[PDB]
DNA sequence: GTTCGTCTGGCGTGCGCGCCGCTACACCAT
RNA sequence: GCGGCGCGC
DNA sequence: ATGGTGTAACGCCAGACGAAC
């Protein structure tokens, strides 16, 4: 039985541990056991503490004496106890008569030996002086040995571990000394917690009045910074008197830091605070967030695990160097775990009782500590600066800490030409850490989830440390292989985006403008004479021009940072680590600047690594600038690279002067890709010999209609696999247009059968008024909402019969259901099997749960306020979930088979990304996994598991026999040959 | 002039004389989880001071009949006095996502005008009234911009404080003055905004216009 | 049986009535009809437009409206009110939604003279959508005008078959004058207060 | 007290990330 | 936290 | 120039509730 106070005397102790107060943990544990009332709230973990601590300083006496209290209590000493005796023994160097009495009234209580170096939480100083004080009783005593790895065995895996084959993967371009630096710069980031960047917003203006501001806003803070020391120390002392009575506080937590690092903290959050205020609950939660982050890094500092990581890691970067080889070429993972590892652990978090009273004790303390004058031009009265509103916020009222006007005026006055990001907010200087367990990657010193379950789910996580470890393998050694990947900022790109960006920027090339381009309301009010409705007109446009300053601020800012951070990264080679969603899908972790973001936020980046371009690089290259300008999209691969050879003087004038040439490429679909791809062709072509010269480059391979091709080849669907170039075809199939066409084709059998909608919908059944319902129909697009995107593709049309809406609509709707039903018909059954199957198991209570052909555990979140599953989300998310897990699946064994070969390779879900050297290599790969996927059982091997982990609670029969039999109606699949997806041009492309 | 502000801050409007010539009001503030009410007399003597913690209100359903039941039981817990002072916040018809609470905050005004007007009916004189929550910040000086700050402070000054002779803009009763403090530092950890506005109103009330 | 009627009242104590109000209110007016459990219509009768509804939500203006209404209307067993199908979803709906809601307000605590005491419900929500469903009223899950039954009950006297409804002979003259001399302007109110009389008798005490 | 049936009403393309902001406007007076 | 927008698949 | 004050349209499933044994 858990109780809250139980927690918070239980951390209280830990906390001791943590700042070596001994003697106030015995203290208020022997006040507590003195008095009957208090001595039942004491649990036999916190006497195991007090003793842990009383073996760690080698206090045999307090031992003893904490040992009486738990015979008094009376407990029973278990593993833990016995672990404090014996390294109180082992470090005290007690004779073998107490260690053998020891060991056997061990022996009569009935603990085993290996059983407390298995279940109790020792460090390897603990570990050691209990190895040592068993070596002198036990002195052939020792530990097993672990050293082998298991090799995953999994179907489409075994090839990825097996020692069978010419392995040939890739090393950086770097050395191992720059490497090693580049760990020494990002050890430094993440140890400081911050990082600052230039603002690229305007040039540089001193003024006069910035001046001034910024001395005053230096006087407020160093005086705040004595203001919040004196009350910190202060309220140290009055918390540290609360613990001289038999009660719990919070002094061992502000005891745990060095209250400099506390008063920078909270100076920073001071100077982050919002102008309008922030609930005073979450600034709780972030200050106790940053408290016990802080914490984590000066313990690992104090430790040596920072030490030891240095030694780790330094020897792990001779794989990846360049100048350095290896015993055996193996992967990152598998060189990781050969090195060492000792892995640590992380200290486990606070109750969040404790959380929120040292949130809310820092704020109050800021609130008190921080004073100022009535600024303006010192004052007779002096106010203070954050103040209790208690206004409504979300629905609820809530009490919101608001600064002074005085304040936010001086902060936008000062104008501070410098941004502050989180240390895990920027890409990683140095390659990051590779992935070895669900708890264990990405920084060097932040923890990082594996999956991206939103707010601390805590349901994934369980389920990936429950699988074996090989059955994570692959997608372990995925995670590190994206983020393996070196980036750099392209410099022209940045200098001509920032050249927009700082004048009046340009919103048709993706740049926001300045609020000093927002449409202004001609002219200023005059009321009030006339008229009564003209005030209203005049409100109205005000508000449509607040509106549209408000957006061009969002993105502003939006801008800001993301090129501020480029700009940063300018001249620095850094990396992206990556994670995963619930359903498996991969995303970097710095989420302002990166390869998923825009097209600006693309063309900003490049590989840092160089590859030659070869026999066809430069003609991948034409071909990938081609399919960046959209120009081509429907014509083959030959007529795409005759094309760039035709406008290859638009090309070399857009390379050369791209603000003031003819700018071809601003009218591109993607213009600063192809803009950046312009400047590469440029240079490629202009070199002696052009198949020696080294791109930067990605290009880009992308599966048009990802979703539908995986559906697709879970139907073995003809007519489908043939629409999404799962067939091989010389030019590329559009399943819009063939949707189209059937809907015509169906209107002309309505218009000829009587029908009145079909007669009015002669000669305006297009590609796009179909376009967003089929592409939207593998996400779960209904007949209502495909109904509403029809409506909305036939409003703006203007030559078409005035309303008509509702017949027009509905009919197309379920014509192009209907459509769908004759082209992917194993696709629809599929989509109802998965959506039923769902159905009955959310309604049986459990949340759905399957795991993908590569070992990966997924889970759906969606419940209702244990909590009761939400049926709806789970029967309409389950098949989109699926199917991004298959799509996620093919690209991690793309990844590996493509590292195999030494190629780089990034990718976004469906695109995939490599150097225009290894394009044919990429492709080949990206169809073979492809087939290697979809040729196993999927279908099977799902229904099979559905039953073995749903259909089994032998409860509710009713529900386990219409169940069961659900499950195993899989659907037959179709006629298809899949090994045709080796020989398809198009699937890729 | 003054008649003007008396207006802006005072409605319905009721005769100067009879509001000079009150003995006692209640100060009632009401937000979505508590009520609070503080008896004041001409004295500046705090004869009561108490709130109904923990309701059934708001949580997602707005049931009239849970209302009366909630606001009966509320108000019999009040004793009789001369006018009834609720707050009047600055919300309007506006905000859509905040609907829910001026929706809330009305009913609550509605049936407070309904069940403590007990002599309404026969001679059409308000018994209940609604103060201006602003005004009353500018009045005790709690403006900060367009927010009302907390008038905690206010409250805890003129419950601890021992000098102060002449003027202490309220007086507390010894019988009681303990049971109030033992109240105020029982909720100075959680925010209870509703308890001191309604002292602090019963107060402005009296100042502004009772004894102007 | 309780879908329609809130709060949830002892069928006893329905089927034992003796009279009820039937309220029915309106953005402009408000209705009410007073009937007996022998289905005499004892009263029937609405106030002129007032001043409620002029953008403006004044709880001093609702008290004096709403209490010089009250105060035209006898003593009953039961005061029946209109739950409308308003959501607090309707954005654009939300000046009524409000508006009722004060109605509702008022009408629950100064017509429950005895509840302070007893603590007994004598103030009902009455489902609209059901007493429309009750009188085949509905089209499309919408509620039609049940102004033609009102003129069938009024004008058309033994129609070879049990009256639904009766209405005494002194005040005969003045109901059918008052549903003539208010048939141009838009009275639902009034209708469906009697309406809402008639259901509430026929679902509620005589089934 | 639990389970089953009915009805009524809400919903009707999914996940991943990032900005900003939470009575208003006009005029008169200092 | 909701709301206003924007972005990737 | 700045501040204050005065005025202005359908179908389907599911969650919940009520009745029945």
């Amino acid at each position: 039985q858990l109780s809250g106070q139980q927690q918070r005397l239980l951390a209280f102790f830990k906390c001791c541990l943590l700042t070596d107060q001994l003697p106030l943990a015995h203290h208020l544990l022997v006040v507590h056991h003195g008095q009957r009332q208090k001595r039942k709230l004491l649990t036999l973990d916190m006497y195991n503490a007090v003793m842990l601590g009383w073996a760690r300083q080698g206090a045999f006496k307090e031992l003893v004496y904490v040992l009486f209290m738990v015979k008094d209590a009376g407990l029973t000493p278990d593993l833990l106890s016995y672990a404090a005796a014996l390294q109180c023994m082992g470090r005290q160097d007690q004779d073998a008569g107490t260690i053998e009495r020891c060991l056997e009234q061990m022996s009569q209580e009935g603990l085993k030996l290996q059983a407390l170096f298995t279940a109790v939480l020792l460090s390897e100083e603990d570990r050691a002086t209990v190895l040592k004080a068993v070596h002198k009783v036990k002195p052939t005593f020792s530990l097993p040995p672990q050293l082998p790895p298991p090799v995953n065995t999994s179907k489409l895996l075994r090839d990825v571990y097996a020692k069978d084959g010419r392995v040939s993967y890739p090393k950086l371009h770097l050395p191992l000394k720059t490497l090693q630096c580049l760990f020494e710069k990002q050890l430094h980031m993440e140890l400081a917690s911050r990082v600052c960047v230039v603002s690229v917003e305007k040039p540089t203006l001193p003024s006069k009045e910035v001046k001034h501001a910024r001395k005053t806003l230096k006087t407020l803070r160093d005086q705040w910074e004595k203001a919040l020391c004196r009350a910190l120390r202060e309220t140290k002392n009055r918390l540290e008197r609360e613990v001289y009575e038999g009660r719990f506080s919070l002094y061992p937590f502000l005891c745990l830091l060095d209250e400099r690092e506390v008063v920078r903290m909270l100076l920073q959050v001071l100077q982050a605070l919002p102008a309008q205020g922030e609930s005073f609950t979450t600034l709780a939660r972030e200050l106790s967030a940053r408290t016990f982050s802080r914490h984590v890094v000066q313990r690992q500092r104090v430790s040596g695990q920072v030490q030891a990581l240095q030694n780790h890691y330094r020897k792990y970067l001779c794989l990846l160097a360049s100048d350095a080889e290896v015993p055996e070429p193996c992967l990152p993972r598998q060189y990781w775990e050969a090195l060492g590892a000792p892995e640590a652990l992380r200290e486990q978090p606070w109750p969040l009782p404790v959380q929120m009273e040292l949130g809310k004790l820092l704020a109050e303390m800021l609130v008190q500590a921080t004073q100022m004058p009535c600024s303006l031009d010192r004052s007779s009265r002096l106010v203070p600066v954050l103040y209790h509103v208690y206004s409504f916020r979300n629905v609820q009222q809530i009490g919101i800490l608001k600064p002074h006007p005085a304040y936010v005026q001086l902060l936008e006055k000062a104008a501070e030409p410098t941004l502050t990001f989180e240390a895990v907010d920027v890409p990683m200087l140095c390659p990051p850490l590779p992935w070895t367990s669900p708890h264990s990657g990405a920084f060097l010193l932040s923890p990082t989830k594996l999956m991206r379950t939103v707010e601390g789910a805590t349901q994934h996580q369980e389920l990936l440390e429950t699988c074996p470890p090989t059955a994570l393998h692959g997608a372990l050694d995925a995670l590190t292989q994206l983020g393996n990947c070196a980036w750099r900022v392209n410099g022209r790109v940045l200098d001509l985006v920032l050249q927009l960006f700082q004048a009046k920027g340009c919103p048709q090339l993706g740049v926001p403008a300045p609020p000093s381009e927002a449409p202004q309301p001609p002219e200023a009010h005059l009321p009030h004479s006339a008229a009564p409705a003209r005030k209203a007109e005049l409100r109205r446009e005000l508000a449509h021009c607040q509106k549209v300053a408000r957006e061009m601020h969002s993105l502003r800012a939006e801008a800001l940072y993301r090129l501020s951070l480029a700009q940063h990264l300018r001249d620095r080679v850094f990396w992206l680590p990556h994670n995963m969603d619930f359903r498996g899908r991969t995303y970097p972790c710095p989420p302002h600047f990166n390869h998923l973001g825009s097209d600006v936020a693309r063309a900003l980046l490049e590989f840092a690594q160089g590859r030659p371009l070869g026999p066809h690089g430069l003609d991948w290259l034409k071909i990938h600038l081609v399919n960046l300008t959209g120009l081509k999209k429907r014509e083959p691969l030959r007529k795409r690279l005759a094309f760039a050879e035709e406008v290859m003087d638009d090309i070399l004038d857009s390379a050369d002067q791209p603000l003031t040439g003819r700018k071809w490429w601003m009218g591109a679909e993607e213009p600063w890709q192809t803009l950046a791809c312009c400047m590469e062709v440029a240079n490629a072509v202009r070199a002696s010999d052009p198949a020696a010269y080294v791109s930067h480059l990605p290009v880009h391979q992308d599966g048009s209609c990802n979703g539908l091709q995986h559906y697709a080849a879970l139907g073995r669907d003809s007519v489908g696999a043939a629409s999404v170039n799962l067939e091989p075809s010389d030019v590329p199939q559009d399943v819009y247009s063939g949707v189209a066409a059937q809907v015509e084709v169906f209107r002309r059998q309505d218009a000829q059968r009587g029908m009145r909608v079909a007669q009015v919908l002669e000669g305006f059944i297009t590609r796009k008024v179909v376009k967003q319902t089929v592409m939207t129909v593998v996400y779960g697009v209904t007949r209502y909402g495909g109904r509403l995107q029809i409506e909305k593709r036939l409003r703006e049309l203007s030559d078409f019969p005035q309303e008509f809406v509702w017949e027009a609509s509905h009919y197309l709707v379920r014509q192009v259901f209907k459509s769908l039903q004759e082209m992917f018909s194993g696709t629809r059954a599929i989509q109802h099997w998965l959506t039923e199957s769902a159905r009955l198991i959310s309604h049986m209570g459990s949340v759905v749960e399957w795991v993908t052909p590569l070992g990966v555990p997924v889970i759906q979140p969606y419940r209702l306020d244990s909590r009761k599953p939400n049926t709806r989300k789970q029967k309409n998310g389950f098949p989109p979930n699926f199917i991004h897990s298959l799509d996620s699946s093919h690209m991690m064994l793309t990844a590996l088979h493509c590292y195999r070969k030494g190629l780089t390779f990034v990718s976004v879900h469906d695109c995939y990304w490599t150097h225009a050297a290894d394009v044919s290599v990429m492709n080949q790969v990206c169809r073979e996994q492809f087939v290697r996927l979809h040729s196993e059982p999927i279908l099977q091997d799902l229904s099979r598991f559905l039953v073995k982990r749903f259909c089994s609670e032998p409860q509710k029969i009713l529900e386990a026999s219409q169940l069961k039999e659900t499950l195993q109606a899989v659907p037959k699949p179709g006629a298809f040959d899949l090994e045709q997806v080796k020989r398809s041009t198009y699937f890729f492309s | 002039p003054e008649n003007r502000f008396l207006r802006k801050l005072l409605k319905p409007d009721i005769e100067r004389e009879r509001l000079k010539a009150v003995n006692s009001i209640i100060s009632i503030v009401f937000g979505t989880r508590r009520i609070a009410w503080a008896h004041l007399d001409r004295k500046l003597t705090v004869l009561d001071w108490q709130q109904s913690d923990r309701w059934s209100l708001m949580r997602g359903i707005y049931s009239s009949s849970v209302y009366l039941e909630e606001i009966s039981s509320i108000i019999s817990k009040m004793p009789k006095a001369d006018f009834y002072v609720l707050e009047k916040t600055g919300l309007s018809i506006q905000n859509s996502s905040l609907f829910p609470i001026l929706l809330h905050f009305h009913i609550m005004e509605a049936m407070l005008y309904a069940l403590l007007n007990k002599t309404f009916a026969q001679d059409g004189q308000h018994q209940v009234l609604s103060m201006n929550r602003n005004a009353v910040g500018k009045h005790f000086e709690l403006m900060i911009g367009d927010s009302r700050t907390s008038g905690k402070e206010l409250v805890k000054q003129f419950l601890f404080d021992s000098i102060l002779k002449a003027d202490p803009r309220v007086f507390f009763p010894s019988d009681k003055i303990v049971h109030y403090r033992q109240m105020f530092l029982s909720t100075e950890l959680q925010r209870v905004e509703e308890l001191y506005d309604s002292l602090l109103q019963a107060i402005a009330f009296y100042e502004l216009a009772v004894f102007d």
